[PDB]
This record gives structure tokens, C-alpha cells and sequence, in this order.
């Protein structure tokens, strides 16, 4: 990666120990951070590895729009990583191990924040549509299953589906992950899993509202 | 059954029982030859998840 190559000469000049002094064990160094979405000051900043997410947002991004209580969800490491809600975002650190223990992963350290005035299902569905448009089509699980996920997700936003399917969708994602040639299939499966795991009531309520409205 | 009273009594007495109670000819008590459509439920393997064929 560009960042690894670009930091190697400074590591050589200043020493491995100087770089290793930062962060926790097995999480050494300083990492570039991108903050985007529903923040007052979206920006790119360089900061110590194991920073808290809330500290990073409140210090460098100017805070989440409408105050911290207005936070709904965060995707901490780019679209591939699953999202985490406010309850876990409160006291989570920004590194590989800590973010894995939160069932997400550090990824590329691309924080994308969403307040409570956005449609979380719509945002995840847009990410799935991006993945559908970006798959190379070489192997059948990614090609077929990501197209299928895209179609299911679009229906989910509307609420046109039924409650039983959600589990179906979860199973479909499992089938894709670990069965493809490359990790694009995993990167499409994980956001769906995160959305299901943390916002199943929202999907159920949307389906119920659609069923009530359509009789 | 359209049988007269005297004929009914004679056949009942010859048979030794009441024949009008249990007639071997069928009448309007059978079901109609046109019926409403059925719905016909599905079986237990019609789930959308937790339904892998290797487990059944
Ligand atoms: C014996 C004398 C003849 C009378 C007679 O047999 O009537 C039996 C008469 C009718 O008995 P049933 O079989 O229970 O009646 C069937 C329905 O009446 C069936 O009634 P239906 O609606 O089918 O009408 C048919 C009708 C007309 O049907 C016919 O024309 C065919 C008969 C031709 C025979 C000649 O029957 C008749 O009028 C002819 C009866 C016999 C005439 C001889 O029974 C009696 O009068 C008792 C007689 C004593 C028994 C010994
Ligand atoms: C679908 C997909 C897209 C990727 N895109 C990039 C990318 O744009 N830039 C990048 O540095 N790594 C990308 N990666 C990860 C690369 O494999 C990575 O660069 C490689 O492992 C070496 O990176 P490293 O210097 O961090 O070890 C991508 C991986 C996948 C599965
Ligand atoms: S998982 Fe990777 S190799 Fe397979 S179809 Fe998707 S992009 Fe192509």
C-alpha cells in the first residue's frame, strides 16, 4: 500500500523502536484517518493508532452533527467493514484487535458517521449496490450472490419483503463469504451482516409498516 | 324412496327390520358434484432458512 511504502523510509531513519512506541502491542505506529459523513468538519488527519473513536470525532472532525446524542451508527474502516451502533462506539479504540473484538475490523480507517436522521437500510443498500457494480464477475458466488443481495436489499428498503426472509438473507451472505476467489465477496457480505445484527427491529418495523399500508 | 305405506309395511315385515331408515339407494344426502377450490397446505421442508438438504 501507498502508506506502508511511504512510511518505511522514516521508520528506517528514526528507528523501529520509535515507531513501535505508539499504539498498543501488535498495533504499533501512527495511522492516517479519514472522517466523513454526518460530522461538522469532515477531514483527513494523522493520529496515534489506538485512539478512541469518540475522541477522534470530537477532536478532529468537530463532532457529529447535532451533538454526540445524535449519533446513530459508524462504519469505522471503509464500506467493507461492518457498522457498529452508538453503544459500542462510545468506548471503542481504533486498531485492528480492538475493532475485531467489536466484530468489525479496522480496515482502512475510513470513519463514516451517520446520525439518527438518515435511513440506515438505504445507506447499506447503496453500499451493496456499489459492490454489485464493482464485482468482476469471475466466480459464481460473488457474481450471482451479490446481484441477489442487491435485489433483496432494494426490496428491504421499501419493506416489500417478509420477516422470514431476513434470516434467508443472512444465510445467503454466509454462503458468499469464504467461498469466493478474492475478498470482495467478504466485503459485500459483511455490511449486510452488520446491518442485520444491529438493526433487525428496523427492518421488521419497515416490513410491518409496508404490509399495513398495502393490505 | 317413493314407496307406498302398505308396500313399506310389507317389505319391513318380510325383512324383519325398518328398511326406510337405511336405504341402499343414494339421494340428495350425497355431496355436490361441484365443490369450492382447495388450498392444500405445504410440507415441513418449505422453510426459507435453516433448511439445508444435508440435514434432511
Ligand atoms: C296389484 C294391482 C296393480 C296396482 C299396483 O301394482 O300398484 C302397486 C302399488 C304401488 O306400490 P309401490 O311400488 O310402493 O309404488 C311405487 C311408486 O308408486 C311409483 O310411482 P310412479 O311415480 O313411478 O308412477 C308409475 C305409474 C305408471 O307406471 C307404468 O305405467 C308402468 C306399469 C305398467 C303395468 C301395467 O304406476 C302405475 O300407475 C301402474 C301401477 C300398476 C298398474 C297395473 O302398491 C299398492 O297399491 C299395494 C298393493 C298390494 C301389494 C300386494
Ligand atoms: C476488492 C479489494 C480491493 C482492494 N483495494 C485496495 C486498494 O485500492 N488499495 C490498497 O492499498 N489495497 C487494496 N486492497 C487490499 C490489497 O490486497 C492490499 O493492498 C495488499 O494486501 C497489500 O497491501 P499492504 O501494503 O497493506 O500489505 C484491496 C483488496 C480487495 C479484496
Ligand atoms: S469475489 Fe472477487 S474474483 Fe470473485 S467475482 Fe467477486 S470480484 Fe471477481
Amino acid at each position: 500500500n501507498v502508506e506502508t511504502v511511504a512510511v518505511s523510509p522514516t521508520i528506517c531513519r528514526r528507528g523501529g523502536a520509535w515507531f513501535a512506541s505508539f499504539g498498543r502491542e501488535r498495533n504499533s505506529g501512527t495511522k492516517l484517518f479519514n472522517i466523513s459523513g454526518h460530522v461538522n468538519h469532515p477531514c483527513t488527519v494523522e493520529e496515534e493508532m489506538s485512539v478512541p473513536l469518540k475522541e477522534l470525532i470530537e477532536k478532529h472532525a468537530g463532532g457529529v452533527i447535532g451533538g454526540w446524542d445524535n449519533l446513530l451508527a459508524v462504519i469505522p474502516g471503509g464500506s467493507s467493514t461492518p457498522l457498529i451502533p452508538k453503544s459500542v462506539c462510545e468506548t471503542v479504540l481504533m486498531d485492528f484487535d480492538a475493532l475485531v473484538q467489536a466484530q468489525t475490523g479496522l480496515g482502512t480507517a475510513a470513519v463514516i458517521v451517520m446520525d439518527r436522521s438518515t435511513d440506515i437500510v438505504k445507506a447499506i443498500a447503496r453500499l451493496i449496490e456499489f459492490y454489485k457494480h464493482e464485482s468482476c464477475g469471475q466466480c459464481t458466488p460473488c457474481r450471482e450472490g451479490v446481484d441477489w443481495m442487491n435485489k433483496v436489499m432494494a426490496r428491504f428498503v421499501k419493506g416489500d419483503a417478509r420477516p422470514a426472509e431476513i434470516d434467508s438473507l443472512w444465510e445467503i451472505s454466509k454462503q458468499i463469504e469464504g467461498h469466493t476467489i478474492c475478498a470482495l465477496g467478504d466485503g459485500a457480505a459483511w455490511p449486510v451482516q452488520g446491518l442485520i445484527r444491529h438493526f433487525r427491529p428496523e427492518l421488521e418495523e419497515r416490513m410491518q409498516q409496508f404490509a399495513l399500508q398495502h393490505q | 324412496a317413493s314407496a307406498t305405506r302398505v308396500i313399506q309395511l310389507l317389505r319391513n315385515w318380510a325383512s324383519g327390520r325398518d328398511l326406510q331408515a337405511k336405504l341402499q339407494l343414494r339421494y340428495q344426502e350425497i355431496s355436490k358434484r361441484t365443490q369450492p377450490p382447495p388450498k392444500l397446505p405445504v410440507g415441513p421442508s418449505h422453510k426459507l432458512s435453516n433448511n439445508y438438504y444435508c440435514t434432511r
